[PDB]
């Protein structure tokens, strides 16, 4: 309701929920206290309505909008459990963070292969952005198994048709890093805000073989691509 | 069924996936070592063949039996097979090709004869009823020429003794890590290379004691060397086949875990529901 | 403070709840079994100097107080994913997982690397220990899978032979 | 100096440049200096003396073989074990005997043996395909 | 009713042979799933091939299913089916492909269908 | 779970054995009779002692039945004896 | 209670020795199965023989089981238990056949039984 008050002023607001799963479990506890009969896997009989009456208030209105970023915990790692299953009926996007991508020193540690959004359609986001995202997705999910070969048989086993895929995938993988205005306290480097246009340009470039002439660390933590060329200049 | 049985089965399939991943790693390292032991064998055969080329049909020539295409009344085969399973379709593709050609030869009324390297082929051709006259088995991943001397001795002796008229080695050929091909190829009578030692006109050897006694041993040693090279290529091919077989088996185990876990989650949910319903709807 | 078994407190609460006819939940534990451990372990806290000064009405000024808690949980057959174990794993700041396959093999204490962690980590560690112990945990986590590969592989590369022998020294 | 190769059916035993060698040929001891005329002979089992360039002597034991001297190269096609007729015939007799009585030896691969036994025990009574309703 | 006393020894024996082959095939489905089919002994491959042929041959077109598949219905007499299954089991039809048995009536229709693949 | 606890023994009939052709489909590795040899004529008591172990070793070796080509002949005799007594 | 402070290093050592021998024999069983015993090392064949003897020697005839088998029962002190198992593990009895240890009782009775075999 505080976010709704801000929406009524005509602003665009962002609402974070620290764990929606605990919002479900608090309702289960209260329902048990009130003595109502249990339901699907022990949950309250009104699970989907308690979830909907919340998730249905955060929408874009003719005056303003509330966007929401909600941390979700899946019980027993089961995406079929009634609580995850009910929550996913409402989510639009889905970003998966991975310990691995962080271990490799890339931040933000988003996983590009499991992160998904149902806004990725030519009919909504455009054809160029759609096929660019699909490009980088296919490049990385091939690299994911070329790097499986390399582990067992060594690098020089690869065809040179593949030693190019590896060298482009590594650069794409680096270019997904970014410096935050909030991370300066760690990285020192100034934070950068990258418009969408810039990202579509940069990834079209890297994928279609342009910028092959400069090394991969010219992309790491850089920002736009027009900055990757400079970091390659002073490298 | 029930959560506990399915959880035990998931555990066992994960263990299987561990084992096959390890076997893939081991097979890859042994493939590397075997295709080094393979390359190490070329110089001997390659120089001995040039010696024989100069001495047999060069600017002068001789009339040794192993060089002339006499009439075929029966054939002999040397069959190379693995000693270990889990190698994929290797041995059976080879044996089917061999049987398909032995079928032709026996149709023409010429008999066929077999000598076996490795125990898999021994058991197989005992089951089919082929005529096996000599065998060596249990070389494992340590082939040595001093073990091959017996079975090839039998076939050479039976060749110049007139009881064979053609001799083949049938074995797999290691071409590329992902591809291996079975081949039957002839090694008696000697197949004729296009190498021209007409340029060797410029000289001839001193023969101690005489050329005729030397050509014989050169030919015998050359046949033994080619059989050894066949064994070693077949060993590198066994390793390169077991590697891919175990890779596929690990991926199949991984794709089976993801189904067992859906069944398991469904059973877990059903058990929670049934228990909690029995309690609540039993009370009052 | 050390809670010798919070599995047995959960069992006693289930008993004294069912005997009052209160509606049960998953595995027949009462509906609010999570709130039982939650409102207990959330008392283990570090408290800043202003709270200490206000509580004691100015009698103590420079100090900060704290209460550390080491609750003990018992798992059947190593199943971490039971109800109560996975409740408490979602309340605390880490876990020390004591693995029976190590304990019976004579590795004692049977701390299991990889699956055990501290989420405050080096911030609490003394400086010398923080410096000298940086690599131990991941080194062992990797050594213990290399040692599982080792059973099927003889003729090991010396590069991994070094790793195995070193991991075995430290173990 | 000239280049010398001592090679077996299995492995290369020696290579490099040499000043001279001395060999016990079949028809008597023998010594090869550079430029030696082309020659071909068998050699008896025993040591072959090398003196590598700069006079470094060494003895290699050869179980026999064939020696081929060419205009500028010399190669010794050594072999791995003593060869004759009394021996190879015993090898062939045993190779026939093992084929008549169906005597099959085990390989020596303890690694594959253990891995195969663990793999066979892990997959037993698994019944997964009855359980995940994979139509197959 | 499946007793030697009721259906005669030949019918009973063929039925139990079919059950034994199909159960033996069920037992192999996990090893085939993990390790692939090339790891079967030379005769377990024969068991598997005959089991799949029998699986096909139990299919039949129905007069009331023409609306679905178009193929005309078939009526197979008992005398005419225990003979076909005795044949498949004893090995007298190994040459035919599996799909030669799919959705046919008597066994002669299977040998006749193999001619067209 | 109650009647298995009241009685002095259990004969377990399994549908996998029943389909595989083993009839009566008794499972000997899991059936038990607590009275045991006391309820047998002494000839049957003498002769069943070898059948128990012939089947027990076979149950221990059963896993390799699907890799039996690889086995040593010293165990292959136990395996193909267990199959025959079964 | 199986720790040296309460049972003494003698008993603790004997118990862990027995466990180690049997745990190693469990490893060797499957190599014996696949490769046959004649491939084992000269130390491993000794471990196999001693594990099998230890495994026999743990059996014992009971005084109340005499109604089942007719064999007379035995009572074995702890001193004789440790002495026997230590002797077995340390090769003092490599000259007896395995069956001399089966249902024997105390270790002296194994040497008295072997003479009868």
């Amino acid at each position: 309701t505080m976010a709704e008050k801000f929406r009524d002023e005509g602003r665009d607001v962002l609402l974070f929920v620290d764990n929606i799963y605990r919002y479900t479990l608090a309702g289960t506890e209260v329902s048990a206290l009130l003595g109502r009969m249990p339901s699907a896997v022990g949950y309250q009989p009104t699970l989907a309505e308690e979830m909907g009456v919340l998730q249905e208030r955060i929408t874009s209105t003719k005056t303003g909008s509330i966007t929401s970023v909600q941390a979700v915990y899946v019980p027993a790692d089961d995406l079929t459990d009634p609580s995850p299953a009910t929550t996913f009926a409402h989510l639009d996007a889905t970003v998966v963070l991975s310990r691995q991508i962080a271990s490799l020193g890339i931040y933000p540690a988003v996983d590009p292969l499991d992160s998904t959004s149902r806004q990725l359609d030519p009919l909504v986001v455009g054809q160029e952005h759609y096929d660019t995202a699909r490009g980088v997705q296919s490049i990385l999910q091939r690299y994911q198994e070329l790097k499986d070969i390399i582990a067992i048989l060594g690098m020089d086993e690869l065809s040179e048709e593949d030693k190019l895929v590896v060298a482009r995938a590594r650069k794409i993988q680096r270019f997904l890093s970014q410096p935050f205005f909030v991370a300066e306290v760690f990285t020192g480097s100034p934070g950068k805000y990258v418009s969408l246009k810039d990202t579509i340009r940069g990834f079209k470039g890297i994928m279609e073989g342009e910028y092959d002439h400069l090394p991969e660390q010219a992309f790491y933590m850089v920002g736009s691509i027009e900055e990757a060329v400079e970091k390659a200049k002073k490298l | 069924a029930g959560a506990k049985d399915i959880r035990s089965k998931i555990a066992s399939v994960q263990n299987t996936q561990k084992i096959t991943k390890a076997m893939e790693m081991v097979a890859a390292s042994k493939m590397r070592k075997s295709q080094d032991r393979m390359a190490a064998s070329r110089p001997y055969a390659e120089t001995m063949r040039k010696v024989i080329g100069h001495l047999a049909h060069g600017n002068l020539e001789y009339k040794h039996p192993y060089l002339e295409d006499r009439d075929v009344k029966r054939v002999g085969y040397l069959v190379v097979s693995t000693d270990r399973g889990l190698a994929g379709g290797l041995n059976i593709n080879l044996f089917k090709k061999l049987l398909a050609e032995m079928k032709t030869w026996t149709d023409k009324g010429v008999q066929a004869d077999l000598a076996m390297i490795g125990s898999k082929g021994v058991s197989f051709f005992n089951s089919v009823g082929g005529n096996v006259v000599a065998q060596v088995t249990g070389m494992g991943d340590n082939p040595s020429l001093s073990e091959l001397i017996g079975p090839v001795k039998v076939m050479l002796q039976a060749y110049d003794e007139g009881r064979l008229d053609k001799l083949y080695i049938v074995s797999n050929k290691f071409i590329n890590t992902m591809s291996q091909v079975p081949t039957i190829s002839q090694l008696l009578p000697l197949p004729a290379s296009d190498d021209d030692d007409l340029k060797h006109k410029s000289w001839d050897y001193l023969y101690e004691p005489d050329p005729k006694a030397l050509l014989d041993t050169l030919l015998r040693r050359y046949v033994e060397s080619q059989v050894y090279q066949g064994v070693v290529e077949n060993l590198a091919s066994e390793q390169a086949a077991r590697m891919v077989a175990m890779k596929a088996a690990t991926d199949n185990g991984g794709s089976l875990i993801k189904e067992l876990q859906l069944v398991y989650n469904k059973a877990r949910q059903a058990s929670i529901t049934q228990e909690l319903t029995e309690i609540v709807s039993g009370a009052a | 403070i050390i809670y010798d078994d919070l599995s047995k407190q959960a069992v006693a609460y289930r008993q004294i709840s069912l005997l009052l006819r209160r509606p049960p939940g998953r595995e027949a534990f009462p509906g609010d079994v999570f709130y039982l451990h939650s409102r207990l372990l959330e008392r283990a806290a570090r408290v800043n100097a202003e709270y200490v000064e206000a509580f004691t009405k100015g009698e103590v000024k420079g100090k900060t107080g704290s209460l550390t808690a080491l609750p003990i949980i018992e798992t059947q057959a190593g199943d971490v994913s039971a109800f109560v174990p996975t409740n408490v794993i979602s309340i605390t700041d880490g876990q020390i997982f004591l693995e029976t396959n190590l304990f019976n093999a004579g590795i004692r204490p049977a701390v299991n690397p990889g699956i055990s962690v501290s989420r405050v980590g080096g911030a609490a560690q003394t400086k010398i220990m923080k410096k000298l112990s940086g690599g131990i945990r991941t080194a062992l986590a990797q050594y213990r899978e290399l040692a599982a590969f080792s059973q099927f592989a003889s003729d090991l590369d010396d590069a991994t032979r070094k790793q195995l022998d070193h991991g075995q020294k430290v173990t | 100096t000239y280049h010398l190769d001592v090679v077996s059916a299995e492995q290369q035993m020696f290579s490099g440049l040499v000043e001279k060698i001395q060999v016990t040929g079949s028809e008597g001891e023998l010594g090869i200096y550079p430029g030696h005329a082309p020659l071909l002979t068998a050699i008896k089992p025993g040591m072959i003396r090398i003196v590598k360039q700069h006079g470094h002597e060494e003895f290699i034991y050869l179980s026999g073989g064939i020696l081929e001297v060419q205009p500028g190269n010399v190669t010794v096609l050594a072999d791995t074990a003593i060869r004759g007729q009394d021996l190879d015939e015993a090898r062939a007799m045993e190779a026939k005997r093992k084929a008549e009585e169906h005597i099959s030896s085990s390989h020596g691969d303890v690694d594959y043996a253990q891995a195969s036994a663990e793999l066979a025990k892990a997959i037993a009574q698994l019944r997964v395909i009855e359980l995940t309703k994979k139509a197959m």
